[PDB]
């Protein structure tokens, strides 16, 4: 019953940076038991974490966005949260409003900003917001409340209203959890897992903007699933006959078998990988449903 | 003073010396914690030492920290100074949301001849 | 069996501009027959114009970017245009490489740049760029060239290289497409319509954030079908038995009917209106597949 | 250095004229020169515009001469109105970016 949508990854969307996919990949070296809060779906089309449905959520906030001037830091934004399509939002079961970073770093916004200064109104303002993992702003998404500033001089007279944060740069990037409620433990979606001995995460990879005085090299970030698939889960709300779903990443040009994986119900796919080193994959092919499979179905390995 | 807190904006030192760094701040502060951090991000920076608002001496590992809250002044001394040691450091008040923080860049470089 | 993803419009993504759907309204008094070129998909999957089927390629361009500095201009950029997944881009038979802007206005994009001095290397760069409708720059994007400046007392010293320009802020919007060819005609898709007597575009709307010096007004673009529904239609690749769909949308908690509508098989949704302003309707009801009906249905009217 | 410039405002009086001088660099002596209207910059309104000769070219109440032993491309405005006080631009045409240079029009009664 259950089906996939018939889009090559190379076409899809990242479900954790508003980016396309590049990258489809295995690669033993990184944490093998991800916690990403982002792109997280059942199977059955239950959104975990604080996955949203539009993957123009994901890495952003909406907020009452609050401005005034602080000597020696600039324009200061108390951002209080809402969830992104205007509707209130209220602490729960999960770790922040909908499509919150679920990074840590040094991320650049930008929000809608008015001004009172005669020969202005509208334009873009580029805030800096620590997101984690660890930090001395108090970020409580959670709660409803992050800080961001922006170096100036002196105020640039900003009107409080509402805005909606959209990334634009990622400065001092770690794949771990962001300052979710200032310091304390909240609701999170687990770690993705587990594997059979020998399976490994299937990472989609995107790469960010970045901000980077001295290195060049392309910050990757990695997702379980795409958007696409997660818009695709939760709207059909399949029911789920086994523990995983025996699928084929298949060329549909040439009909060649690239690998068999396993999707598991709780939303990764798993392939059985022996190596030590990353393995990349062709990112034009079509995963295609096979039948549904128990836990311990055992993959043919790949490479 | 109108900044909150301003320091030596570069410092060097040099391997098995010592440093110090003033921290000025307005009397507003007074009765803040004042810290030392390390490392960019700025505001994920690791805290060395720290104080608990008062003007006790508080020294961690290598590093001691005192407040002066007559003079507004707390500083900060780095000893046995090690190569690793180089890097971004922060002057810092603590409090609510957005701390106060002062760049202070230190340079590390062995004892010519 | 031909049916629609069961999501509301509220958390559905823009199929121009890469924001959240937050309005749903009819208005007789705007340009009944658009020629907008993203976001515009047949029933049975052929998307047409420039429609991507990532949302995160809309109102983006990728390209090999080669800088200079010119006095008196800035640092300008010749961006010679590939498609958003790093394929060639070849002249066919649309108007750009998929997800181009189909809007004019001056928009300002934010690309990767990487440096030459020292004590900086990556960044992002925003750029300004003129869409249209008419301009003195000869953007060719048909061709496959475009240009690109920002202010700048000196050289930025950026190294030449592959970028993926997103944009940041829209510039005296205007809702017309831009210059695809130096002012000379390209393959477009044709107009939405034709709509009966009385039928109306039904408009999925967001915002977009603007520079303005004097208004703070926001500024509106409507598209015919969210991207969840382009991507949806894409992938299932439907038979169609008509030339409409009969469709309902439904507030699902209280099921109340809110209106009925036609989606034409070639990607647009009318509604019988006869009330000469806009008509805007709430966003979080669901579009339920009725029936395929004949060109001729006549639907009844809303307030 | 700079291909192009001008004032960066000029005023006039209204039902009035005003001038505007729009110093080139030598190299641009056999391109087009334009005065321009309005903003978005690159999108702006052609208002009177040489075909690279020394030629006077008037259209409506504005009028372009390229000097092309001084590099000096004269624009004037005449019957000044209330609705002329804007952005305005002195420009070169050529393929990709035009040199241009902003000047502010401002109209007192
Ligand atoms: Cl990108
Ligand atoms: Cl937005
Ligand atoms: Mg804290
Ligand atoms: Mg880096
Ligand atoms: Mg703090
Ligand atoms: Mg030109
Ligand atoms: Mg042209
Ligand atoms: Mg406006």
């Amino acid at each position: 019953m259950v089906d996939l949508p018939v889009i090559q990854p190379r076409l899809c969307t990242h479900a954790r940076w508003p980016a396309p996919v590049y990258g489809l990949l295995v690669d033993p070296s990184l944490p093998s038991n991800p916690q990403w809060q982002n792109g997280r779906v059942h199977v059955d089309g239950t959104l975990l974490g604080t996955t949203p449905i539009s993957g123009s959520w994901v890495s952003c906030f909406a907020a009452e966005a609050a401005y005034k001037f602080q000597s020696g830091t600039g324009e200061v934004a108390t951002f209080t949260l809402i969830e992104q399509d205007g509707s209130a939002y209220v602490p729960g079961d999960r770790a922040a409003p909908l499509g919150y970073p679920d990074f840590s770093g040094q991320l650049e916004i930008e929000v809608q900003t008015e001004t009172t200064k005669t020969g202005d109104k509208l334009k873009v303002t580029t805030f800096e917001m620590i997101l984690g993992p660890t930090t001395n702003a108090d970020q409580a998404p959670y709660q409803g409340r992050v800080f961001a500033s922006v170096t100036a001089a002196a105020s640039l007279d900003l009107v409080d209203g509402r805005v909606r944060a959209v990334p634009r740069s990622i400065y001092g990037f770690q794949d771990t959890i962001p300052e979710y409620n200032d310091g304390l433990l909240v609701p999170l979606a687990p770690p993705i897992g587990p594997f059979l001995p020998g399976e490994v995460l299937l990472r989609f990879r995107t790469y960010m903007r970045q901000i980077d005085t001295a290195d060049a090299a392309a910050e990757a970030i990695d997702c379980a699933l795409p958007q696409e698939f997660v818009s695709w889960f939760a709207s059909n709300a399949f029911t789920v006959q086994s523990e995983a779903l025996l699928l084929r990443y298949r060329n549909t040009l040439t009909g060649q078998l690239l690998f068999e994986c396993k999707l598991y119900n709780e939303g990764y796919i798993a392939l059985s990988y022996s190596g030590s080193g990353p393995l990349t994959f062709p990112t034009d092919g079509i995963f295609e449903v096979v039948s549904w499979v128990p836990r311990l179905y055992q993959l043919a390995s790949v490479g | 003073m109108e900044d909150p807190v301003t320091g030596p904006e570069e410092v060097s030192g040099q391997e098995q010396g010592s440093l110090t760094v003033q921290c000025r701040y307005t009397s507003g502060w007074k009765d803040y914690k004042k810290y030392w951090c390390q490392g960019v991000p700025q505001r994920s920076c690791k805290t060395l030492v720290e104080t608990d608002a008062s003007e006790q001496l508080v020294k961690k590992n290598r590093v001691s920290i005192r407040d002066n809250q007559r003079d507004f002044i707390f500083t900060v001394t780095m000893e046995d100074l090690r190569m690793s040691d180089a890097g971004i450091y922060w002057c810092g008040i603590t409090k609510g949301g957005l701390d106060p923080m002062f760049k202070v860049t230190v340079n590390i470089g062995p004892v010519p001849t």
